[PDB]
């Protein structure tokens, strides 16, 4: 699991 | 320049159809051509631009990280050719072009004409695509690309603090800056910014409609998982 | 022609790296350039060519079917512009090029030099990409594109019957011809071919190693679900 | 669910 960034990919 | 003979409204209509089609290169090409009409962009048109370039650079970033790893394993008892290095380079060269294309649209002339807080807080985009260039930079300008990104994030942070409430989704998404802090080697700064941003949005949630509430809690949850992974 | 100054082995190596990267346009571009070196292709190189073009045309087919539907809804109490028709056209024009590119590689000169059953049974590829052209053809050549595909499938079927056992994965994948029978409006022919192909592979499974067994049962299961959906 | 054809997309 990667860290979250805004926004995401489809 | 390819889109210069197509109407602005036509390019917006085809950029959304490209979204539905999941043809994100077309979507970026339409939104680039829309930007280059010279008009300011609506909040909705801002999101189509951002969504299109995020997906293209997003797959380019994914492919780069796959090649880079095979390339690292290639140089550690490893049976030796330049082909891995050549293809990782070409893809990275492709990725650097797309970032350079987005940064060129923010610089000509989306940031200078962005007067409202929500539109101007493009500096986040500007921070994101320097950060993408940072992710692949290894030479005599990697320090300067990082400062390029940090400075952009920090301008957006000051406007967002002064001009938008603490639950504002643009402010919460801006507070990516924390992940930059994986580029900047400042994990304590990363974590402080996220707990601070989270706790102050939490204290403002009672002011929000059920619709705004759902939006803000989404991005506060992206902060909660990051904190969860770092702590 | 872009790949003409890169080594054949280099193009194979970069086509597999493109697979791992999921960069299927690069993968098709490498395998096209590999084909155009003029040498025959190994069974493994055949699969890389097939896998790359299948993914590119596969997303083009997906996007086309999304646009075509919005376009059908656009012409049924519907508030009226040409933009849906223009973009569906461009994508379809793009799709027709890729099929025309694959068919041009089979025709120059992969089918004429393919002497062994397994390699020659390219005619399946030839049937698949005419079928893709068929999926989007509406005019004065749609009858001729269908016959182009049917004829190709039928040549592959005769060689496969005479020269390969009934469990041979290439024969079982060839027996796509049944799905053509959604293009050819022959659903009873579709179902007969699938039950016949399934039952005779089933009777030959006792001859197979545990490895061959798993391969053949995979494609027999793709026939079982199709039969399940049609019956 | 669509019908099956050889091969599939990644
Ligand atoms: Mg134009
Ligand atoms: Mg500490
Ligand atoms: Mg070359
Ligand atoms: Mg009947």
């Amino acid at each position: 699991p990667r860290r979250n960034t805004l926004p995401a990919m489809d | 320049g390819a889109m210069g003979s197509m109407e602005r409204a036509s390019l917006i209509q085809k950029a959304k159809l490209a979204e539905q089609a999941e043809r994100y290169e077309d979507m970026a090409a339409f939104m680039k051509g829309a930007v280059e009409k010279g008009e300011e962009l609506s909040c909705e048109e801002r999101n189509l631009l951002s969504v299109a370039y995020k997906n293209v650079v997003g797959g380019q970033r994914a492919a780069w990280r796959v090649l880079s790893s095979i390339e690292q394993k290639s140089n550690e008892g490893s049976e030796e050719g330049p082909e891995v290095r050549e293809y990782r380079e070409k893809v990275e060269t492709e990725l650097q072009g797309v970032c350079d294309t987005v940064l060129g649209l923010l610089d000509s002339h989306l940031i200078k004409e962005a007067g409202d807080a929500e539109s101007r807080v493009y500096l986040k985009m500007k921070g994101d695509y320097y950060r993408y260039l940072a992710e692949v930079a290894t030479g005599d300008d990697k320090k300067r690309i990082i400062d390029s990104a940090r400075s952009a994030y920090q301008e957006a942070m000051d406007i967002s603090k002064k001009e938008m409430p603490p639950t504002n989704p643009i402010r919460l998404g801006l507070a990516n800056f924390s992940v930059f802090h994986e580029i900047a080697n400042s994990p304590e700064e990363a974590i402080s910014l996220a707990k601070t941003t989270f706790d102050e949005a939490m204290a403002d949630l009672h002011t929000l409609s059920e619709d705004s509430y759902k939006d803000s809690t989404l991005i506060m949850q992206l902060l909660r998982d990051n904190l969860t992974l770092w702590t």
